[PDB]
RNA sequence: AGAACUGGCGAUGCGGGAUGAACCGAACGUAGAGUUAAGGUGCCGGAAUACACGCUCAUCAGACACCACAAAAGGUGUUAGUUCAUCUAGACAGCCGGACGGUGGCCAUGGAAGUCGGAAUCCGCUAAGGAGUGUGUAACAACUCACCGGCCGAAUGAACUA
RNA sequence: GCAGUCAAGCGUUCAUAGCGACAUUGCUUUUUGAUUCUUCGAUGUCGGCUCUUCCUAUCAUACCGAAGCAGAAUUCGGUAA
């Protein structure tokens, strides 16, 4: 329905969100994701580091280079967990990820542009209250990422460049929700009225 | 045995409340084991005080229905730490002894019981000028 | 294990010169089908008495209705069953509608809490019961105070689409 | 100021004399009264003024309302009707906003395309008003 | 078995006020104010009137049950706090070796000092967090007290001094020597 | 030079505690199971050995 | 390793069990269409992030037969249940009122009035009382329990199981 | 080979600090066996030397708990390769 989409993970599940990622793309639906670095996954902080762990060690006995290459940025965990919900060895399975991009937080070329949520991917709704989960942040950074403080350094940057813009427009629509008004009890209203309008 | 005993207290409850016309519910709220003890020395001459439960108050006062049906209305003033000074004598000399003497305020009378009466204990301490306004001014 | 219906079946055993007129035998019984109520039939029966399917018939097979399935009930169940060690009795009571889904509901329960399923499981006695404060458990008791209010929170849109436009809320 | 401050989300509760919304089922669209209630998510009900039966149900296809009226438990269907049009709650549910919504996408849906280019000019005829007025203020 | 309702009462009392807002708690009184962030739990709170708060939980386990009691002591704790004040005494202790304490400022760190704890050479640091104060005893020898509004950072700065006197390579039940907890109060109520 | 009040200040901080038998940790002498998972919150206690 | 009945592999592909000679299903000319099996429907992957009742949080979760493993014995982790007991004649638990007199019961002594310690366990009014379960003074004064009674009003423990 | 359970009993008094009879549940494949499925038109069938890595049922070093630990010395145990 769109030619492209923006996803914000802040609040997702790194599952059930590149789930319903994978069949998108796959279909053609090019995606694109951002604030990577506020994901959150089920289980405290702990498990989901061990749980690294235990993966970051596997690696080519008598040769660590071409072993798993372990990414710690939040980006390549999505991404690699995405990979690993694809037949990412056929083509369809590489433009299907020339199809997809993944941030942490909102470049230029996309923050000024809608990003959006996925109802079935959210801590908020899909997971219960009283059950323990985890940022990705807190943890990219504890097996080897660096740059946590940057992003929230340049993220609260365009937020001030975000506030802005909304406030610059909230006021902008109360100007029409004036003037419409007006317009509102016209005889031109009345019939939209009677047509569901 | 325990209900027995919670049964040994209704005997004497119930033999008191028939074998005293009269029962001067009174407040036992604040009167230390002294106090209460001396208040039997004085009642000695006539009257009983009997204490317990006032669940076993009511539950006992409320047994007596069938015969002495004018005791349903001492369930209403069974209340607090009050209890009976179960007496015969007049009026205004175990309400005296009661309240008056003895008294560390510190019990007061909560309710005098007899024949089926209720008496506010207020003009129970009138001792003259309300008569003669009545009989006078009449 | 399904919708089930509360049937009564009628047996006897078959009759012959010695004995016309035998001894009916009359069970409340809970399935699907009325196939199966013959055969549970058959299967406590045996338990009872000197018979089988071969020296039995049924004489009659009614499913019931509910005599007032908007009542709400306070249902009490005594129940037997079996476990990985042995053999289990209790009883158990919900609140609820009709005997059949206090049922529907029992056999799930069981099936969670101790892991029967409806071949290990007897169901015994089901009871309305004439007055409150007769019941033994709390969750039941939770439910018959006067004036009861309380709040349904987090609620929850599943989405018809996949994608959204925004993070939705929680208030009802 | 000395006054101490608490804000508590104000919630739809669950109660005889609730009105709901059914969601899911032949009933979908309409509304109902709770009766009684059973357990966590079960309930017994009623529409009769709408002629939803009473039954049980789950609180899952149900969504509650911001809506209610007073009602004795347990009270029959008849009573149900005369309790609820007592107090006139459709048309109170009719000047919600909520029902005026469902009724706007339906006559969208039982449209006819004479009736969409006609909305469609409609609009553009009313909007140039908005403009040679919404310039000058 | 999914307690439905079960509900807990705090009291506020004059002078005092209190403000919830997203479960970001704000106490203030004659002390001064505290502050507090309470969101993970799932819980309502009510006022029903300036003298008197509901703290309830709807529909929930039993573990979402226990939260309901411990923070009815936390606000008991907070209000108490910037009313009454709260004071943790101590006590010193040695056979052979006398401590000797210190208060020191680095920056203005507040930093309490230690020596000759069983005559070690080594010096200590344990800090002085905000909203505590200290005093030594005159009165009354080797009993020194902090005080404060906030119980936690109190009670961890007086087990940091517990834990930092502590014995190596020994039997404890024999070397007793360290830096005790021994009474705490309020600052109010004598 | 030690005074028992101190001393029994430090026996409530040192001695008067309790062990399992297993997960040898300094529990409270009033306890009744374990505190450590790895031992599986067990029952088996004793009293630390009161010395001399 | 060796026997019995039956079925299969060898001699046989096919769908599934990821893989797999024997398991489940099913046996086959070449094609098309329709329905189903056994298995399955988050993505890999075709199919319901379908519905519904419940249990589970694991600092080492578990996740379907043949199958690629686990036991003893334990757990106030959690749920359900059983058996026994206290309590509306008012219990528990929490709070509150007396904690009296013969009476500071007898020895121990600078002083020990129910509480350093040695020896008796009795009586009155009693709803009740231990000749006291305990705090504090140099010793009184000044309290909380035993026991009993005023408060809400009905829950609470013990051993068990799965 | 290795680790558990129970507790008669030692451990001056005390079953369990350390010990642990009478039994009992199990693990590992570094022992030896058992069987012979591969390989007899083919696996170069002891040991040492050099060299890397890996496990833990840890011998030392780091942090800690308990003791029939006064200190020193030791013993039991825990995280940890």
């Amino acid at each position: 329905v769109e030619p492209v989409v923006v996803i914000d993970g802040k609040g997702h599940l790194v599952g059930r969100l590149a789930s319903v990622v994978a069949k998108q793309l796959l279909n053609g639906q090019k995606i694109v994701v951002v604030r990577a670095e506020e994901l959150n996954i089920s289980g405290e902080f702990f498990r989901n580091k061990l749980k690294y762990h235990d993966f970051l060690r596997k690696a080519t006995a008598f040769n660590k280079t071409r072993g798993p290459f372990h990414f710690r940025a939040p980006s390549r965990i999505f991404y690699k967990a995405l990979r690993g919900m694809v037949s990412h060895k056929t083509a369809r399975g590489k433009a299907a990820l020339e199809r997809l991009k993944v941030f942490e937080g909102i470049p230029p070329p996309y923050d000024k542009k809608k990003r959006v949520v996925v109802p079935q991917a959210l801590r908020v709704l899909r997971l219960k209250p009283g059950r323990k989960y985890t940022t990705l942040g807190k943890l990219s950074t504890s097996v080897g990422w660096k740059y946590e403080d940057v992003v929230a350094k340049l993220e609260a940057k365009r937020k001030v460049s975000s506030a802005e813009y909304y406030a610059k427009k909230r006021a902008f629509t109360k100007k029409v929700a004036s003037a419409n008004a007006t317009a509102a009890e016209s005889d031109v209203a009345k019939q939209l009225a009677a047509l569901g309008y | 045995g325990i209900r027995e005993k919670k049964a040994e207290y209704f005997a004497k409850l119930r033999e008191y409340l028939e074998e005293y016309k009269s029962l001067f519910v009174v407040g036992v709220d604040n009167v230390s084991s002294q106090q209460m003890h001396e208040v039997r020395k004085e009642l000695r001459g006539r009257a009983v005080v009997l204490m317990g439960k006032n669940t076993m108050v009511r539950r006992a006062i409320r047994g007596f229905l069938s015969d002495l049906p004018d005791f349903e209305k001492l369930l209403p003033f069974v209340k607090g730490n009050v209890g009976f000074v179960f007496t015969n004598e007049p009026l205004t000399e175990i309400k005296n002894v009661i309240v008056s003497n003895r008294v560390a305020a510190g019990l007061t009378v909560v309710q005098v019981y007899d024949n089926g009466q209720v008496f506010p204990s207020s003009i129970l301490d009138i001792t003259d000028e309300e008569l003669v306004s009545h009989f006078v001014s009449a | 294990m399904a919708h089930f219906k509360e049937y009564q079946v009628i047996g006897r055993r078959l009759p012959t010169e010695s004995v016309p007129e035998p001894k009916l035998f009359r069970m409340r019984i809970f399935a699907s089908n009325e196939v199966i109520a013959k055969s549970r039939y058959w299967y406590f029966l045996q338990k009872l008495h000197k018979v089988k399917k071969a020296s039995g018939e049924i004489v009659s097979i009614n499913q019931i209705n509910e005599a007032h399935p908007t009542k709400v009930k306070n249902f009490g169940v005594w129940v037997r069953y079996d476990s990985r060690s042995g053999t289990h009795n209790m009883y158990k009571e919900i609140r609820d509608v009709s005997r059949v889904a206090a049922v529907e509901t029992l056999y799930q329960d069981m099936a969670a809490r101790h892991r029967a399923r409806f071949r290990s499981i007897h169901i015994l006695k089901v009871a309305e019961i004439e007055k409150t404060a007769d019941v033994k458990r709390q969750y039941v008791k939770q439910f018959l105070t006067k004036d009861l209010k309380f709040p349904l929170p987090h609620r929850v849109q599943k989405s018809t689409k996949t994608f959204s436009y925004k993070r939705p809320s929680t208030f009802y | 100021s000395t006054d101490s401050i608490v804000k508590a989300s104000n919630w739809r509760l669950v109660e005889v004399g609730r009105v709901v919304l059914i969601k899911k089922g032949q009933s979908a669209g309409k509304l109902a009264a709770i009766v009684e209630i059973i357990d966590q998510k079960k309930v017994l009900i009623d529409g009769p003024k709408a002629g939803v039966p009473r039954q049980a149900i789950n609180l899952g296809q149900v969504v509650l309302t911001p809506l209610t009226f007073a009602l004795p438990r347990g009270a029959r269907t008849a009573t149900v009707s005369k309790k609820w049009a007592a107090a006139a709650v459709c048309e109170k549910w009719a000047a919600s906003s909520w029902a005026k919504k469902i009724a706007q996408r339906e006559r969208r849906a039982a449209l006819t395309d004479f009736e969409r280019f006609q909305v469609m000019v409609l609009r553009k005829q009313k909007r140039y008003t908005v403009k040679k007025a919404l310039a000058k203020a | 078995m999914k307690y439905i309702q079960t509900e807990q009462q705090i009291e506020v009392p004059e002078g005092v006020t209190v403000s919830i807002k997203s479960r970001i708690v704000k106490v203030v009184g004659p002390r001064g104010t505290l502050t507090k962030n309470l969101k993970h739990i799932d819980v309502t709170f009510t006022k029903v009137n300036n003298q008197l708060i509901k703290v309830a939980v709807h529909n929930g386990g039993r573990k979402h049950v226990a939260a309901l009691r411990t923070v009815k002591s936390l606000v008991d704790n907070m209000i108490t706090g910037v009313t009454k004040g709260y004071k943790y005494k101590m006590r010193y202790v040695y056979a052979h070796f006398p401590i000797n304490v210190n208060i020191v400022e680095k920056d203005g760190a507040k930093f309490i000092e230690v020596r000759n704890f069983l005559g070690d050479k080594k010096i200590r640091n344990v800090p002085v967090r905000d909203g505590v104060t200290i005093e030594f005893s005159t009165n009354v020898k080797d009993e020194i007290v902090l005080s404060g509004n906030s119980v936690e950072d109190v009670s961890q700065n007086a087990a940091d001094l517990q834990q930092i006197c502590r014995v190596r390579n020994k039997d404890i039940r024999k070397f007793l020597d360290g830096i005790y907890v021994s009474h705490k109060g309020f600052i109010t109520e004598d | 030079i030690i005074e028992p009040s101190l001393k029994a200040l430090a026996s409530k901080y040192n001695c008067d505690k309790s062990v399992c038998r297993k997960c040898y940790a300094r529990l409270p002498p009033r306890a009744t199971n374990c505190r450590k998972r790895k031992c599986g919150h067990t029952n088996q206690l004793r009293p630390k050995k009161k010395l001399k």
